[PDB]
RNA sequence: AUUGGAUAUGCCAUAUAAAGCGCUUUCGAAGAGUCGAGUUGUUUGCAGCUCUAAAUGGGUGGUCAUCUAA
RNA sequence: AUUUGACCUCAAAUCAGGUAGGACUACGCGCUGAACUCAAUAAGCGCAGGAAAAGAAAAUAACCAUGAUUCCCUCAGUAACGGUGAAGCGGGAAAAGCUCAAAUUUGAAAUCUGGCAACAUUUCUUUUGUUGUCCGAGUUGUAAUUUCAA
C-alpha cells in the first residue's frame, strides 16, 4: 500500500525479477552424482548404527528406531533424513 | 598505552603526495573511478544516496557494456549487488550512459580505431570524475495542486488500522487456520 | 573421473570395506616411523583437491600423533620442523585408531625449478611464507586461531588516542 | 615530562575571524601603528595602497 | 653511468587459431572424522574426548531473507 | 632347476645440484602464562617481512536494501554481561581482483625437472634464458577449457 506500517510495509517501486544466481544452486542433486552415489552404496554397505535400525525398521519398533538414530546423530531433522533414506533402501531391498 | 597524533599532517601531506604520484603515473584517465548512485540500507538513510562499489552485471548488460571489457575501460563490476527495482536499474543505467558518452578510447597499437575507439584523441586532458558525474540526492518534490480524494483521506487513522492488523495477524491467523 | 567415487567412498568411514583398510594400514604405520616418507598420496582424491600435484617438488609425508591443542596444527608444525627446506602446503586426516591419529602433510620444495617455474604454486616461494604452519597461516592454524567472516569471529581498547586538537 | 601534554589549542572559526577583523581593522589605524613601534610618521597615507 | 614507461622507426611471428557478445532443443560435476550434537577445558570463538551427517542440502538472521564452509 | 628382465618397498655413497639452522626484533603472527579486575599483561617458546596479518562473504540486514580486506571519526561508553564492554548503519583514507579439486585431449602427454651441445642475454665474463638431443618424472593424471559472478 506504500505504507510504512502494515505486512506489505515500505515503500512501493517496480519489482524487478532478479536473473538466478548459480550459488543458490548447490544442494542439487545432479543425475551424474546420484549415480555415483548409488554406486559407493552398493559396493560399501552400511555404517554399524545403520544395520540396528535395519534390524530396529524389521522388527516395527519405530519409536525406538527415531529415538536411537536422533541419540546416534544428533538433529531430529538429521534422524528423519536418515530414517526416510533407509526405509527408501528398505522396500528397494524387498 | 596512548596513541599521539603528532603525525597527522605529516600524514595529510603523504597522503596528497601519493595522489599526486598516482595522478602523474596514469595521468590519461581519471583518478576516480566512476561509481554506481546507491541507496544506503537502513530506515534511516534510505532517504539518501552514495556511492557505490560498483555496478552489476545486469546494468553492465543492459547499458550494451560487457563485464570483460567494463574493467579495461575503468567501469567497476560488483558481482554481490542485485537490482531489485527498474528505478535502480535505469538510474545505474543513465550514469554509465553518461560515462561512456563522454568517455573516449585511445586506440591500442596506434594503428586505428578498431571499433570501439576515439579517431581524434590529441584533446586529452585529466578531469575528475565528479565533475562530469556528480552523483545527486533524491529529488525533492515541489509544489503540487491539493488532491481532493487525499484530503478527505484522513492518514494516521490507517496506520492504526494496519498496525493493530500487523500486531494481531497472528491471531486471525490462528483464527482462519483453526477453524478450516 | 574416478575422483568423485573416491570422494564419495571417503565419505562412508564407518563401512566394512573403510574399516578393514584402515585397520591394515594403521597397523602397517605403527611399524613404520612416527614420520615417514610417502612417495604416493594413500588419498589422491583429497590430495588433489588440497592442492598436491604429482609433479618434482610436491612431498607427502605420513606422521601419527598420539591423542588424548589441534593434532592436525601439530602433525604440520612437527613435520615443517622435522623438513626444514619444504614449505608446508596443507595436510589431512587419514587414519585413526584407540590412541593414535594419522595425517598426511603435503609439502613442496621451494628450491625446485619445477615449482619456481610454475605460475599456479609460485607464490610459496616468497619469503613471507616460511613457516607457515608456525605461525598459524595454514588451513586448520586459520581454524584453530579462529580466523573468520562474520559477527562470530584487542589493541583497539587498550590505547587512548589523544589527537592534537582535543 | 610527556608528550602527551596538550600543545596544540582549539579556536572557534568564528573568534579566529574576528580577530583577523580588528586585526586588519587596527592596520587601517594610523596611531596604533605608532604604538606599535613603526616609523611611519612621513607615510603618505594610512591604508597604504599601491598600484599593480 | 644507469635505467622505468611511453612516441617515431626497423626486423621477426605465423591466425588452418584463440577470445568476447545474443539464444538455448541440453546439462550444470562444487572441498568429510568435516559440519553437527553431548561432555570437559580456555578467553559466541577454540581445543580434548563419546558419537558422527546431508545434497534444493548446509550455515547465518527473525515459512521468510541472505550466504555457499570444511 | 635356476638363469634373464620388469614393477613395488627400503637402503648406501666425501655421487650431481640445492636448501634449513644462527643474529636483530621497535612494529607483525602464533603457543604458553603468573602474582601483587589485575591481564588474554610481564617473563618463557616458535616464526616472518618491509610492513606483517586480514582479505574477495557458509557477510550484514529486515531497508527504496548494503556488498572483499585494512585504517580513521561516529555509532558509544550504547547494546550486552557481572566493573567489563562491542558490532550493523553513516562519513572518510585506499581500492583490484582472482586461482584450484570436482567433468575424456582420447585422433594421439599435447606437460615438466635434470644431463649433454650450441645460441644467446646481463646492474654482472658474477645474471637470466632459448633451441636441439638423451634420460627421467608422469596415465595412482602433468598440459589446455571450467570456479557458481558462473
Amino acid at each position: 500500500p506504500g505504507l510504512v506500517v502494515g505486512l506489505n510495509k515500505g515503500k512501493t517501486l517496480t519489482k524487478r525479477q532478479l536473473p538466478e544466481r548459480p550459488s543458490r544452486r548447490k544442494g542439487h542433486l545432479s543425475k551424474r552424482t546420484a549415480f555415483v552415489r548409488s554406486i559407493v552404496r552398493e559396493v560399501a554397505g552400511f555404517a554399524p548404527y545403520e544395520r540396528r535400525v535395519m534390524e530396529l525398521i524389521r522388527n516395527s519398533q519405530d519409536k525406538r528406531a527415531r529415538k536411537l538414530a536422533k541419540k546416534r546423530l544428533g538433529t531430529l531433522k538429521r534422524a528423519k533424513g536418515k530414517i526416510e533414506e533407509l526405509t527408501s533402501v528398505i522396500q528397494s531391498s524387498r | 598505552y596512548v596513541k599521539t597524533w603528532f603525525n597527522q599532517p605529516g600524514r595529510k601531506l603523504r597522503r596528497r603526495q601519493a595522489r599526486q604520484t598516482k595522478a602523474a603515473k596514469i595521468a590519461p584517465r581519471p583518478v576516480e573511478a566512476i561509481r554506481p548512485a546507491v541507496k544506503p540500507p537502513t530506515i534511516r538513510y534510505n532517504m539518501k544516496v552514495r556511492a557505490g562499489r560498483g555496478f552489476t552485471l545486469e546494468e553492465l548488460k543492459a547499458a550494451g557494456v560487457s563485464r570483460r571489457v567494463a574493467s579495461t575501460i575503468g567501469i567497476p563490476v560488483d558481482h554481490r549487488r542485485r537490482n531489485r527495482s527498474e528505478e535502480s536499474l535505469q538510474r545505474n543505467v543513465e550514469r554509465i550512459k553518461v560515462y561512456l558518452a563522454h568517455l573516449i578510447v585511445f586506440p591500442r597499437k596506434a594503428g586505428q580505431p578498431k571499433k570501439g575507439d576515439a579517431t581524434d584523441v590529441s584533446g586529452a586532458e585529466q578531469t575528475d570524475v565528479a565533475a562530469v558525474l556528480p552523483i545527486t540526492q533524491e529529488a525533492v518534490e515541489e509544489a503540487k495542486p491539493i488532491t481532493e480524494e487525499a484530503k478527505n483521506f484522513n492518514a494516521f487513522s490507517t496506520l492504526s488500522n494496519e498496525r493493530a492488523y500487523a500486531r494481531y495477524a497472528g491471531a486471525r491467523a490462528a483464527f482462519q487456520k483453526k477453524r478450516a | 573421473g574416478a575422483y568423485k567415487y573416491l570422494e564419495e567412498l571417503a565419505k562412508k568411514k564407518q563401512s566394512d570395506v573403510n574399516l578393514f583398510l584402515s585397520r591394515v594400514r594403521a597397523w602397517e604405520y605403527r611399524q613404520m616411523n612416527v614420520i615417514h616418507r610417502a612417495s604416493r598420496p594413500s588419498r589422491p582424491d583429497k590430495a588433489r583437491r588440497l592442492g598436491y600435484k604429482a609433479k618434482q617438488g610436491y612431498v607427502i609425508y605420513r606422521i601419527r600423533v598420539r591423542r588424548g591443542r589441534s593434532a592436525r596444527c601439530t602433525a604440520e608444525e612437527r613435520v615443517g620442523r622435522y623438513c626444514s627446506n619444504l614449505r608446508v602446503l596443507n595436510s589431512y586426516w587419514v587414519n585413526q585408531d584407540a590412541t593414535y591419529k594419522f595425517f598426511e602433510v603435503i609439502l613442496v620444495d621451494p628450491s625446485h625449478k619445477a615449482i619456481r617455474r610454475d605460475p599456479r604454486i609460485n607464490w610459496i616461494v616468497n619469503p613471507v611464507h616460511k613457516h607457515r604452519e608456525s605461525r598459524g597461516l595454514t588451513s586448520i592454524g586459520k581454524k584453530s586461531r579462529g580466523i573468520g567472516k562474520g559477527h562470530r569471529f584487542w589493541l583497539r581498547h587498550n590505547t587512548l588516542s589523544l589527537r592534537r586538537y582535543r | 615530562t610527556k608528550t602527551w601534554r596538550k600543545w596544540h589549542v582549539k579556536v572557534n572559526q568564528n573568534e579566529k575571524r574576528y580577530a583577523i577583523a580588528s586585526a586588519v581593522a587596527a592596520s587601517g589605524v594610523p596611531s596604533l601603528l605608532l604604538a606599535r613601534g613603526h616609523r611611519i610618521e612621513e607615510i603618505p597615507e594610512v591604508p597604504l595602497v599601491v598600484d599593480d
